[PDB]
This record gives structure tokens, C-alpha cells and sequence, in this order.
């Protein structure tokens, strides 16, 4: 019902995307294993206006065949035996602030 | 809770009026612009801001009230996760008086326990009106700046100068300060004759260095019954005296 509540927001907002890359890309980059890893799929994504976007992600992550973008980034493929693939599950909160043209990882805890 | 055709009555009379133009920020009706940062608490920015324009405007006072004691104690909203004006409005009269944000200080998001008697004084209102979808104009130049709600979208924080009129939010989403109308002569490029521009200036909450210095102008007719974005479905006023 409210104003500056959490709301949905669908899978395919390119504002979205841009905030899950990021998300991404910052992790691999804090992560220290040599594959990097990236997301099978967005469980439930809520944008909440504030001063600046907020985002709050649920996806499940995976490890991949691959080293860290020293590639491209760009599409490698999972590992074949799921204990290398090590899947789990994090939440991403990212907050924007344009007119800054700043943005920033505010929350990154997984499973 | 009251009745605006009787309110306006009592404050407007007979004094008649230009709807081209008429600014608070000029005539001491307007208190320093804040920020919420990272945390949904516009509903009470525009509530608050809307009481220290009251007082600056009858008392002759200019005080800045506490919004983190209206987040941490207004239990009809949900703090840092919304909230709705009139909520934020029905509050302050229970808690009789919000403090000056100098003893209650702002810090968003971060954990902290609701404390009412943790100040000297604290300032509140006598109750509160709505305003009708026709009657923001009349209601701002007699009564004062309006607490509205209103659609925003990327293109509304993306933001920079003039008189915006670019896309709208899908529903009513956040909540800020209408303080006044404004009206700019633009001659158009084709014809070469100059046309009226009429238009809103709103009091946003996020800082000094969006918008022009934290303020915004929406497009609008002369009348101001062209809302654009919906800006003011939801529309109400603090009444102190």
C-alpha cells in the first residue's frame, strides 16, 4: 500500500541487470577460488526507491569452468560434478545513486 | 479529518489570487531541504517538512523536527520499509509532539530503539486535512506547503534543471513537499512566439545535489488540475494553530 516500500520488480529491468552484474562481477572479484562463478537463476528480486535504487537479490550461484573474466564475461559453463559446482544460494543488496554516478554492495551473504 | 471547504474559507475569505505564481521559498515558508539516504522514510521527510513549514509560516519560528523518532516510533508505518502520510500525521497527534532533530538525530537505516521523552520540548499539530485533486493551487497559496504523494520514475531521479515533464512512475511510490507554483515564457522554435509554461516546485528529500538544489518543477496548466504523475491522489496539510 505504501510509498518507499520494497516493491517487485521483474526479472528482464535492464536497471536490474546492471545491478546483478555488478553484484556478480564484485564477488568474483572478492572471491578468492581461480574459477569464477556466476548465476543460474533470479529466485525473487524486490527495488526499493530511496535516495538513490536499492535492489535485494535472491539467486543461486555456481562455479563454472573458468577463470576469472581473463576471458570475456561472456558465457563459460558450469562444472559437470556438483561438488566442484559447489551451488548455493546468496542475497545481493545494492543501492545506486545516478546522480552520483556511484554505486555500491551494501549486503553480499550466502548460503 | 476536517473539512477543507471550511478551512479555506476562515484562511482565504476573499483575497483573491494569480494562479501563474506564487513560491514559500520566498516567503519564509520553506525549511532547509534533507536527506533520507538509504532508508524508505520519505513519507516522513514530506510529513515533517511539511509541520516546520507550518510553523516558520504562523509561529514565525524555524524549527527542524526529529524524522528518525517519527520512524522509530510511528507504529502505524513500518519505518525504513514505508509508510503513508496521514499515518505519519495520526501519529504525531498520539505521540503529542515530535523533537527537534537535534536531539533526535537521523541515521536511516541503522538499528535504534524508539525513545520518546528524549527531549526538551517536542512540537506537534492540532490534526490535519486533506486536500481535493483541484484545490492544490488555492490549498498552497491560503494554507501552505502540501505533504503529496506522487509516481516516480528513473526518468524523474535522473533529474538535472527546468520543467520536467518527462515519464512517470507506474503507481504512487514516493512521497514529497509541494511549495509552491511556478511560470516560465518560452518562445517556441517553430512559431517563434513565446507560450506559458506553468508548472509545480516540489521539495524532494534527497539532499542538495539532486534537482536544482534539491528541488524539482513539474509541467502544469494555469488552473493546476494537470497533475502529472498523479502528484497529489494524495494530498494533506498540517494544521498547528
Amino acid at each position: 500500500r505504501l510509498l518507499g516500500a520494497p516493491v517487485p520488480v521483474d526479472e528482464n529491468d535492464e536497471g536490474l541487470q546492471r545491478a546483478l552484474q555488478f553484484a556478480m562481477a564484485e564477488y568474483n572479484r572478492a572471491s578468492n577460488d581461480k574459477y569464477s562463478s556466476r548465476v543460474v537463476r533470479v529466485i525473487s528480486a524486490k527495488r526499493q526507491l530511496v535516495s538513490g535504487i536499492k535492489y535485494i537479490l535472491q539467486v543461486e550461484i555456481g562455479r563454472t569452468t573458468c577463470p576469472k573474466s581473463s576471458g570475456d564475461l561472456q558465457s563459460c559453463e558450469f562444472h559437470d560434478e556438483p561438488e566442484m559446482a559447489k551451488y548455493t544460494t546468496c542475497t545481493f543488496v545494492v543501492y545506486s545513486i545516478p546522480w552520483l554516478n556511484q554505486i555500491k554492495l551494501l549486503e553480499s551473504k550466502c548460503q | 479529518q476536517m473539512n477543507y471547504e471550511e478551512v479555506i474559507k476562515k484562511y482565504r475569505g476573499e483575497e483573491n489570487f494569480d494562479h501563474a505564481a506564487y513560491d514559500w521559498r520566498l516567503h519564509s515558508g520553506v525549511t532547509p531541504v534533507k536527506d533520507q539516504k538509504n532508508c524508505g522514510s520519505c513519507w516522513a521527510f514530506s510529513s515533517i517538512g511539511s509541520v516546520e513549514s507550518q510553523y516558520a509560516i504562523r509561529k514565525n519560528k524555524l524549527i527542524t523536527l526529529s524524522e528518525q523518532e517519527l520512524v522509530d516510533c510511528s507504529f502505524k508505518n513500518y519505518g525504513c520499509n514505508g509508510g503513508l502520510i496521514n499515518n505519519a500525521f495520526e501519529d504525531m497527534i498520539e505521540l503529542g509532539g515530535i523533537c527537534p532533530d537535534g536531539d533526535y538525530p537521523y541515521v536511516s537505516d541503522a538499528p535504534n530503539l524508539c525513545n520518546i521523552d528524549r527531549c526538551t520540548e517536542k512540537y506537534g499539530i492540532k490534526n490535519y486535512l486533506s486536500v481535493p485533486d483541484n484545490k492544490l493551487k488555492e490549498a498552497l497559496r491560503f494554507l501552505g506547503p502540501i505533504s503529496i504523494s506522487v509516481a516516480v520514475s528513473d526518468d524523474f531521479a535522473f533529474y538535472k534543471e527546468g520543467i520536467f515533464d518527462g515519464e512517470c512512475g507506474d503507481q504512487l511510490n514516493h512521497a514529497v513537499m509541494l511549495v509552491g507554483f511556478g511560470m516560465k515564457e518560452i518562445v517556441n522554435p517553430l512559431t517563434k512566439k513565446g507560450e506559458k509554461h506553468y508548472y509545480y516546485i516540489i521539495k524532494n528529500s534527497w539532499g542538495q545535489q539532486w534537482g536544482e538544489r534539491g528541488f524539482i518543477n513539474i509541467e502544469t496548466d494555469e488552473s493546476g488540475l494537470m497533475r502529472k504523475c498523479g502528484l497529489g491522489t494524495d494530498a494533506f496539510i498540517p494544521l498547528i494553530e
